[PDB]
């Protein structure tokens, strides 16, 4: 009869057909990921082509129902999600060119092998050949060689490809009534039609700058301390007044600073909270790790894992004969099928990753009651944030003592809390200016603020201004230094990590206030608290049915992303860094004073 | 059978032993509405209607009086004043295959809700819009029967469940479906209370 009932029946038909087709596609993707064989690749490609053709035909059917004659918010949300053209609005030649460019960037990044000139008999791939060198070497020219040679090969291959990529993606985005591809990425946080809780695409950049202006003193003090420690590690290269050299940050790109914890430790004489040896002595299998994680999630009141989870997940590396992707990934295959694909070792990092991915699984299970096209996070930040809060809670010494992994006579003084908070800042705080600078640079590239002949002159200028990192030698426009990273070369949004980092500590403050923890925020554990689990599950059950602003009102009581929980989390460390930076100079100079 | 074309077997002229069903450990749901399981084995009924079908795990709750859903409105409707028992059990072992078992269908759309104990096996195109369907599934016109996807790796809310609903009615005709006539060993030469065939 009416247009709304027509759309509701069409959405029911789409949900029922799409759930089975998505389950077949997801099962094929799982069979590829746990078993890398050419027939599994062919089955994955066939299922993906069927899934994409079905989405094209259903979007074509969906557009014939106009949006403004529907008043129900969930129906309008599903119709908005379905009626997106995607690449279909672009011409078939340019769509094929864009798909070819994406596939060849994927092959260049995955199969990129770089080694030293005049020694070409064997070469090292990025993972783990170059990762281990970047994370463990203490030699300046070796890291300089690896960094410059990998950005030489990868950037000189990817620069014309990226120049075509920006033009094609901008053409697709302006064909989809967006300003640029950056506006297309910012449309994930766009809320329209809700009274009071509306959020605009232009408000996201302003909120990111407003939060980063409060990030900046803490990052300046952390950068000064890391600069002083790297000056101790490398005596003559680092200047007291200048930026840090790019190849010395402990990772390939500067994404995380967590590999500098050995060099920048405050109190090396004091012990660590490493629980690896304790699990090795008690012979803790990965099955025991996941069962302890399940015990954590039942202690807070969340549902326990299904029988199909324990039957169908791969929680151990299969062997030499069977090939699998080593990256930990939680899979919501559809129809109540939840699995974790992780090559779990007996380490603290794998235990925290197991908690993170089981948080992903709990988030996926919570919105199983929702319709199929609403089975997602409210934004891209919440989905990662609900895993990162489990990573926060599981890493506490109280949680390790509670499960027996830490000695009950371990002395928790202020020095161990300072060095733990510094490690968490190197992991968490250090990625924020890099993320903000990278996303702002990509937004200015898509918007046309930066011309193609001026991409790198601005970029290093941004990196000196924001990240406080100087180039070792100047790079011309034959280089493509951003696209050496996984997410940018494979068409992924990067602001999800910034929003995830702020939502992480906002959720942490909300659940610790729910759990009535009376001490420091980093000393807080959300186990044994039914009300914290209920407050979590109220947002978790919504999925994508409600706006992320309303979900944030449901958790923390605020309508916008906030920066104060992060500063409250690191406030003892902030005072300690302000005490330690009396002799040294906080802040950096954008000039070429260390090295160029 | 499929839930749209649920099998109905009329049970008459025999002894119905309900304790065998009740004490079985193979059934996940044995929810009785309007009568208790303990006195089923004693009472007698004129006829027993056994409706058999397969549904999903999450759809077992909809087989009850007063419920709302796809199954209740468009596939199988129970009256509010229903006397009988709903028995459901998991059948992932039998009704799920590795390729996917698509042999079970359900009606997805109908103009109006079903009457109690009604079977709809019509395969006419549902008209959701003003335009005539003309027998072809195009725009605003959908085929009402959709296949169930049953895989052995699915969750318990998506695994196939075989449901048998027993409907007990009393009519003015002589009731012949009676419960078991329990007997005890015969004792002679003592003053006992005898009950021989009523
Ligand atoms: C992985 O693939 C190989 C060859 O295709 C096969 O022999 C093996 O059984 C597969 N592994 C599993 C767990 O099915
Ligand atoms: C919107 O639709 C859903 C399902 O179609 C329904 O459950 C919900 O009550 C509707 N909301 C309003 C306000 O009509
Ligand atoms: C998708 O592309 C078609 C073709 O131009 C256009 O008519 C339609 O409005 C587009 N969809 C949206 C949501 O803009
Ligand atoms: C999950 O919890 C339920 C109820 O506490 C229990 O019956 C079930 O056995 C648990 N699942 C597993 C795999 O132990
Ligand atoms: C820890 O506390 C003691 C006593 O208050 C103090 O002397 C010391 O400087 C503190 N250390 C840190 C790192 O805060
Ligand atoms: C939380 O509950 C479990 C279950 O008994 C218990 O072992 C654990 O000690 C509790 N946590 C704390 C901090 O007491």
């Amino acid at each position: 009869s009416t247009i709304e009932e027509q759309a509701k029946t069409f959405l029911d038909k789409f949900n029922h057909e799409a759930e089975d087709l998505f389950y077949q596609s997801s099962l094929a993707s799982w069979n590829y990921n746990t078993n890398i064989t050419e027939e599994n690749v062919q089955n994955m490609n066939n299922a993906g082509d069927k899934w994409s053709a079905f989405l094209k035909e259903q979007s074509t059917l969906a557009q014939m129902y106009p949006l403004q004659e529907i008043q129900n918010l969930t129906v309008k949300l599903q119709l908005q999600a379905l009626q997106q053209n995607g690449s279909s609005v672009l011409s078939e030649d340019k769509s094929k060119r864009l798909n070819t460019i994406l596939n060849t960037m994927s092959t260049i990044y995955s199969t990129g092998k770089v080694c030293n000139p005049d020694n070409p008999q064997e070469c090292l791939l990025l993972e783990p050949g170059l990762n281990e060198i970047m994370a463990n070497s203490l030699d300046y020219n070796e890291r300089l060689w690896a960094w410059e040679s990998w950005r030489s090969e990868v950037g000189k291959q990817l620069r014309p490809l990226y120049e075509e990529y920006v033009v094609l993606k901008n053409e697709m985005a302006r064909a989809n009534h967006y300003e640029d591809y950056g506006d297309y990425w910012r449309g994930d946080y766009e809320v329209n039609g809700v009274d009071g809780y509306d959020y605009s695409r232009g408000q996201l950049i302003e909120d990111v700058e407003h939060t980063f202006e409060e990030i900046k003193p803490l990052y300046e003090h952390l950068h000064a301390y890391v600069r002083a420690k790297l000056m101790n590690a490398y005596p003559s290269y680092i200047s007291p007044i200048g930026c840090l050299p790019a190849h010395l940050l402990g990772d390939m790109w500067g994404r995380f600073w967590t590999n500098l914890y050995s060099l920048t430790v405050p109190f090396g004489q004091k012990p660590n909270i490493d629980v690896t040896d304790a699990m090795v002595d008690q012979a803790w299998d990965a099955q025991r790790i996941f069962k302890e994680a399940e015990k954590f999630f039942v202690s807070v009141g969340l549902p326990n894992m299904t029988q199909g989870f324990w039957e169908n997940s791969m929680l151990t590396d299969p062997g030499n004969v069977q090939k699998a992707v080593c990256h930990p990934t939680a899979w919501d295959l559809g129809k109540g099928d939840f699995r974790i694909l992780m090559c779990t070792k007996v380490t603290m990092d794998d235990f925290l990753t197991a908690h993170h991915e089981m948080g992903h699984i709990q988030y996926d299970m919570a919105y199983a009651a929702q319709p199929f096209l609403l089975r997602n996070g409210a934004n891209e930040g919440f989905h990662e944030a609900v895993g990162e809060i489990m990573s926060l809670s599981a890493a506490t010494p109280k949680h390790l003592k509670s499960i027996g992994l830490l000695s009950p006579d371990f002395q928790e003084d202020n020095e161990t809390e300072i060095n733990f908070l510094l490690k968490q800042a190197l992991t968490i705080v250090g990625t924020l200016p890099f993320t903000y600078m990278l996303e702002k640079w990509r937004w200015m590239v898509f918007k046309g603020e930066i011309p193609k002949d001026q991409w790198m002159k601005k970029w290093w200028e941004m990196k000196r201004e924001i990240v406080g990192v100087v180039e070792p030698v100047p790079h011309d426009e034959t280089y493509c230094d951003p696209a050496s990273l996984f997410h940018v070369s494979n068409d992924y949004s990067f602001i999800r990590y910034y929003t995830r980092t702020l939502y992480q500590f906002q959720f942490q403050e909300a659940l610790c206030q729910a759990a009535k923890h009376e001490g420091p925020l980093h000393k807080c554990d959300i186990s044994n608290s039914t009300e914290a689990g209920q407050k979590l599950f109220n947002m978790l059950r919504l999925g994508k049915s409600e706006p992320w602003t309303l979900a944030l009102e449901n958790v923390v009581g605020a309508k916008n992303m906030n920066v104060r929980p992060l500063l409250n989390y690191f406030e003892p460390l902030f005072t300690w860094l302000k005490d330690q930076n009396k002799n040294s100079f906080v802040g950096w100079s954008t000039d070429w004073s260390p090295y160029a | 059978a499929s839930v749209y074309a649920w099998n109905r077997k009329r049970i008459s002229n025999c002894v119905a032993d309900y304790s065998v069903l009740y004490n079985s450990a193979s059934f996940s749901t044995f929810k009785c509405y309007g009568v208790s399981p303990t006195k089923l084995n004693d009472l007698c009924f004129t006829n027993v209607y056994a409706d058999s079908f397969v549904i999903r795990g999450d759809e077992v709750r909809q087989i009850a009086p007063g419920q709302t859903g796809k199954i209740a409105d468009y596939n199988y409707k129970l009256p509010d004043d229903f006397t009988g028992c709903v028995i459901a059990w998991n059948s992932n072992n039998l009704d799920s295959k590795v390729g996917g078992n698509y042999n079970y269908l359900y009606r997805l759309f109908r103009k109006s809700n079903l009457k109690p104990f009604e079977r709809d096996i019509s395969t006419e195109i549902y008209q959701a819009g003003s335009t005539p369907c003309n027998g072809v599934e195009g725009f605003n016109c959908y085929f009402p029967l959709q296949s169930y996807g049953f895989q052995p790796t699915n969750g318990v809310g998506y695994q196939p469940y075989r449901v048998v609903v027993l409907s007990f009615e009393l009519l003015h005709a002589p009731a012949t479906v009676c419960g078991p006539k329990k007997s005890t060993n015969l004792v002679k030469n003592k003053c006992v209370n005898f009950n021989f065939n009523g």
